[PDB]
């Protein structure tokens, strides 16, 4: 299995400042990650897919990075409706897993 | 008989001789032991670990009737992939490859397939391999390699090689990526350096690949009645596979390229950058050490008594100097 | 036609040791040409992967915590997808969510897929 | 290379699937022109079965589909046309080049369609597939945007002749929208070629000759994206198939004229970038000339006059010091001397 | 509607009417009286000098039955040569360019013809043409232009423009063994600049020539349908001229990237000469000065003493070293 | 003056058989007639031999190697009708590769190529092929082919080679021969990666000796390979009597074959092209290593000797009579300026 | 030099540099029969259009516009191509007449010692049975052509006029292979010369043969052309027994023109070999300027540390003192020199 270690996990911001959430692959996936969001008792939403490219309808101040094997989702801005739990995931092989999540609270 | 390579700290001998109704495996380091399993008719996959001891290969050659030419053929490491098609068995050249992302070396290890009636004998060099998923499969049954015959025994070694040629450039990818970051912006020494070894390695990984592809190729399309007609599609897949990573490294190959030629771009920019420092920095200290020595003679008659306390009006003059090279090197663009 | 909507059904209590099956109704688009994924969440825990199909072939792939225990199908007779689930544990108590992802491309050997639309998700509850 | 036509299995993939290999998923929608002598119709939707029961249409048609993104109404479109399963993967496959395919129902033509964008100096490729049916026109594209507004406004207001012939007119039309574009980005590239050379020679800076190759790149790319353009124009015209009436064949040839014309100005802009090229290391090297020039004037002039001052200015305690006019001053004037000549000698060469 | 030329300083309107008989000619600066009106009879010339005053412009549109697209066309500058045919007349523009030896840029103007049974109506932008050779052939009675029809006086214009053509192209020649010349025996910086503006010059001249070559083109082997074909291989000379230019200019074209690789193999030879000197002088006096630092020293005990002449045993050995130094660069060819 | 002219044969009339190559050792005739159910190979010397076998039934495999005997090659055209124009081609060595389309047979002049790992020459031998009637004829200069896997196929019924006419047969060679082309390919490929590598990583005079070379052939090479496209273009769009419609489409293949083959060579040619520009970057790069270690001691040591200049002339005045420490003062003066100026070289990442 | 100037399209003006001589030397042959005479008078051979026999007259030296205007007239030759045959800087082309066929090509030698190419124009008007060929001057390539048809050589004797022209066009065709022979030879020459020996001029003499070639392409390309004109496309005049042949010779001229190309290719290629080896060699001189810098400019600094006028100088005898310091000074060349020793830049 591949290991998605991602952090922080309780990261706490104010509206309007930069937000960046990284997470680390045990081993080697070819840029084959994606980046979820998720609110208290609904569905994950797509976010980030290919660990660059935005998926459509989404808000453009969502940005994604990739170096080695550490992918970072940035927000440049938050807003009161980016509150949420932040999901990574691998797709590099058929067992696909998710990260841990990183909870996003005002502060 | 002369092996090429440079591995030849250890050699032993593995058997597995597997069927439908059970399996028998078996590690020895005797060449004995493995002579009869020809004249069995469950499929039987031999594993020479060690080449370096000629004897046990040669022994294994001239009893499996197969002809000296192969024979040096195996002990010759240097050799591109490739096949050659024969009355009763099939020989085949692959290279295995090893990369670690401390040293970013990629040393290949060259591994011979020979396909007889009922059996495949394998000449490695190297303890460790890349066909541990076979070896799990015929052990706990999970597949259909049990219930076939060696056709589809050297289906699956070819396939893990692939798997493993798929996690190679898993690898090479990841390289790629950090190095592309670290080439377009906050370039140094040590990433030129890095760029010509990631090409060289690019450069082998395509050398070895394509010669695999014709393997494959020339191994489906058109074969000896030596492998049954179930396993042709299968050899075809893998064909394909194959399709895929030489695709991968053309595409690696040119990236890696492109980064070069900036590095290539900005060469004679340094030149002048590099003299503009040189000719900024020589042309306000040899003047001054000229007049440095025009007053450190040893003239009896030069004018050194006082003349407003004397020495520090030329270092007065000095900076004047100094400063109208300044000046003559503020404007140009040189500073 | 009508906008994607995945519809989950079958959660419920049941006795640990039991079985039940999950259905995840598809509207709006072809079960036949894309993946249907099931994803796990226990209760105040992160999300995890438990099982794909892929109903154009019959391909299936399962998380190593439920190998050999879920059984994961689908028909295109019904546009539907099912999950069944036996030997069920205390720990499998968690709200299930069938979601569709679609294949992206990133080098000719790499491929990663992406869940574009999940379902509203169902609670399985497995104690007493 | 020849061999039955197979689909391609991939690892890491379920055997039957079909990948877009592409970038742009923003939006998808399908417009059909089903157009005659007498009138036409035309509608953009997004439900793929409702353009279905234009397969067996009298009249020719000519569909849009625009975003293949979506690879079911892909795969749909396909099975009910009797698309064969390769062809869908080429359609869907975008990391190809031009080619064309003769098939017993239809004729399967890929081709790239271009934008240039000043800002940036880039070059994007947008792949557009062509099939020709027996009654009808499939095009699969992949983003909003194309270069067939020509021929869409020829449909509409009944101009040319596009509405008394069939399909192949149609296609033959398509062609030629995307040989104008292709001249249209050949006019851009002389934009940006004059506009290059123009500063290479007095501002040679990195991000010049940066711009310099990506520009080099773009070319090799449009050659190598033209040629086979080339070729599939070439095979059209020299190899017509029965779906191709006999009629139209000089459309075609005025169609490879046309890409004739522009491969020979690719093969013109290829040797023009090696002449910008050129002159931005003429440049560096012209300005390292003069830095050193000055540096060596200096030396030159400065690095005697140092060594005689050192011989001068040992100690021997037996020195001839005390000459004609105290000695002394006669050494500064040499030093004059041993200057000015040097001087002089420069004026020779011209140097400062 | 309107045009884009920048010249508004002149107006006028020429008309030349000839015959076998007798010549006509009014030269008035305003319409006033237009004789032919379609007279069917007499071939007749009629220049108009200025785009500013359009009226003349739609007057004689309207007359003679132009049709208002090809109006709209006439007040273009920025179009390249063409041409078009009707039933009732044919319709061509072409380009005049001017050069001087004062700063290597090309004077652009467009210039129209109609050609119309017995009526050859054309625009120009500025006086003094070309076309002062053919207007003697007019009023001196030369050559066979004073014969029939009014085609060969359109073919006689293009023979013109075709003239002023060479007579550039012999100009732009002259330049190009003038930049030669100065590239192979005086580079300097301005010289490169000099090279491209003439490389500039020379595309838009690749640019204009291969629209005036179809022109000619189209005129021959395409059955005109209104001209006489007993004039008709009258019309390929000037064809064969365009083609010869069309070739002339392709060969300037290389030539000219010639001197652009030409002075760049002088430039980096020149860094070289360069070299030496600071390479030479150096090498003979850094070891030197250290030498005089060797005998400059403060010790109080050194071998320093009266060594038998040691200052001249100290000059000689510093002469030897700077000899064979000297000597050195003789044999490695230096200097 | 080298064996590559092209004035021979200057002051002789049209149609006189003359050779113009480099090889005139061996001589032999190779004849391979197969037939639905026999092979019969008649290796032998004399002419008079193998002339009935042009009124036969079927395909034959006529193969005249070694062509510097002008009177076999004489012979042989007169028996079959072959037009003296067509035998003096045939004879040049120099003959740019074309296809000829007559009234009753089909003369295609194609050219192989020899290239030796270990000493870098392209060597070029021309092959001609008469299709007449149900025969093939071959014109060669020297042993050493490439069509021994079509001598196998006829040998060993491995194909469909027996099965078709003369026409298939003339495909086979067209096939072998690009499949020649195609392995030569990958060997200048092979040398263009270890020109590359010499390039950037050692830049001497034998590199550049050897890259011209290398562009000389691969130029060479370009030249051969373009009329091969118009050839085969000829074979199969402009179909003749004597070629069957049912061999188009192979060599519809073959076509396709020569169009990938273009392309490798005209990607090879840019290669070339890029190659000496990256050799003189290349040369730039170590000559400016040297620069910057000629910089930096400069930079460390001219205000150093400056500094320690300025103390030391015959000022009397001078605060050199043991002012605070005066020498070693000034030599940590020397050594801080030194320090400082290193580390701004760090900085520059020069050092 | 090309500027007809204001003159009417009608004129016979001659644009050349060759006065010298004028000649006219006809051949008049047949199966059997053979006459052959020079003359200088025009009405000795006027009388030859209504003939029955192939006759070729070359008209050598067109200076003198008398014959060549009395010679157009009496064969009814338009007097356009009159004026095209009497202007020199004309490039190759042909032109097709119901009674006549026009042909203007191009004879080139070269200068190796100087290094210079001239060039002539030779015209060929085919009219029947006559082949009237135009020169310059003196001299020419053609004589093969005489030797065949002197001694009853291949078939030209027993074959008709168009058999005439096809020997003539190939006679030229085989001196524009020897004239790339030549070339050939001196690219060779130029490419050992840059490849081993560069020096200064050498770089001059490359860009005159590049002009050469260039040169040589404007007159190459149009004859290509020009033998295409009689091939796809055959008159009534021209024999169709005799077309082939004519094949043949457009055959030689496109293997001419990839020539040509490949020439331009390698001279192309030969400058910037000649940058390499000056880059290369200033290398060497970048290392000599370094290595002596680092022997000496640091060991005299030393001195100039102990050269100081200060008086606290542990200079007296600090063992053995002065000498020490010599030797610390060869000392640090030791390593300096065996570094560079270390880094091969000796
Ligand atoms: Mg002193």
């Amino acid at each position: 299995d591949i290991q998605m270690t991602q952090s922080p996990s309780s990261l706490s911001a104010s509206v309007g400042d930069r937000v960046t959430i990284t997470c680390r692959a045990s081993q080697s996936v070819s840029s084959a990650v994606a980046w979820y969001q998720q609110k208290p008792g609904k569905a994950p939403k797509l976010l980030i897919y290919s660990a660059s490219s935005l998926y459509s309808g989404v808000p453009s101040r969502f940005s994604g990075s990739r170096s080695g094997t550490d992918f970072t989702l940035t927000i440049s801005s938050l807003q009161p409706e980016d509150f949420a739990t932040y999901y990574c995931q691998q797709s590099s092989s058929s067992l696909i897993t998710f990260g841990q999540g990183t909870k996003v609270e005002i502060k | 008989l002369v092996y090429t390579g440079k591995y030849r700290e250890d050699f032993e001998i593995e058997v597995m001789n597997y069927s439908i109704e059970e399996f028998r495996e078996f590690k020895t380091t005797d060449v004995e032991s493995v002579l009869p399993f020809r004249d069995s008719s469950t499929p039987t996959w031999i594993n020479i670990t060690g080449i370096h001891r000629t004897d046990v290969v040669q022994r294994v050659g001239e009893f499996f009737g197969i002809h000296p030419l192969v024979l040096e053929d195996i002990l010759n490491v240097h050799q591109r992939p490739k096949v050659e098609f024969f009355e009763n068995y099939v020989f085949i050249v692959l290279k295995m490859f090893t990369y670690d992302k401390n040293l970013h070396e990629l040393e290949s290890e060259q591994v011979s397939l020979i396909l007889t009636k009922n059996c495949v004998l394998m000449f490695q060099e190297k303890i460790g391999d890349v066909f541990d998923p076979v070896r799990e499969r015929i052990r706990y049954n999970r597949g259909i390699i049990r219930k076939k015959r060696a056709d589809y025994l050297l289906y699956s070694l070819i396939d893990a090689l692939v798997d493993d040629y798929f996690v190679l450039l898993e690898k090479i990818d990841d390289e790629i990526d950090v190095l592309e970051e670290e080439v377009l912006e906050r370039p140094e020494k040590e990433t030129v350096q890095r760029t010509h070894q990631l090409k060289r390695n690019l450069v082998e990984l395509r050398k070895t690949i394509w010669p695999l592809r014709e393997v494959l190729s020339s191994l489906y399309r058109d074969v000896p009645p030596l492998i049954e007609k179930e396993t042709v599609p299968y050899f075809r897949d893998v064909y394909d596979h194959t399709i895929q990573i030489a695709d991968t490294v053309e595409t690696f190959r040119d990236i890696v390229s492109g980064l070069l030629d900036v590095y290539l771009s900005s060469v004679s920019n340094k030149t002048n950058e590099v003299m503009k420092v040189l000719t900024i920095i020589a042309t306000i200290f040899m003047p001054l050490t000229f007049i440095a020595g025009i007053y450190g003679m040893n003239f009896e008659y030069m004018p050194e008594l006082r003349w407003k306390w004397g020495y520090p009006v030329v270092l007065a003059v000095m900076g004047v100097i100094a400063v109208i090279m300044v000046v003559y090197f503020k404007k140009k663009k040189w500073l | 036609i009508s906008e994607v909507q995945l519809v989950e059904s079958g959660g419920g209590l049941v006795q640990p040791g039991g079985s039940l099956r999950l259905s995840c109704a598809a509207s709006g688009f072809n079960v036949s040409y894309y993946s249907i994924h099931w994803v796990r969440q226990a209760p105040g825990k992160g999300l995890e992967w438990v099982a794909s199909i892929s109903s154009s072939s019959g391909s299936t792939s399962y998380a190593d915590s439920v190998k050999g225990r879920f059984t994961i199908s689908a028909d295109t007779s019904k546009n539907t997808a099912y999950l069944q689930m036996n030997s069920l544990r205390a720990e499998d108590t968690a709200v299930y969510y069938c979601a569709r992802s679609y294949w992206y491309y990133i080098w000719s050997y790499s491929y990663g897929n992406a869940m574009d639309y999940w379902g509203q998700g169902t609670l399985v509850t497995v104690s007493s």
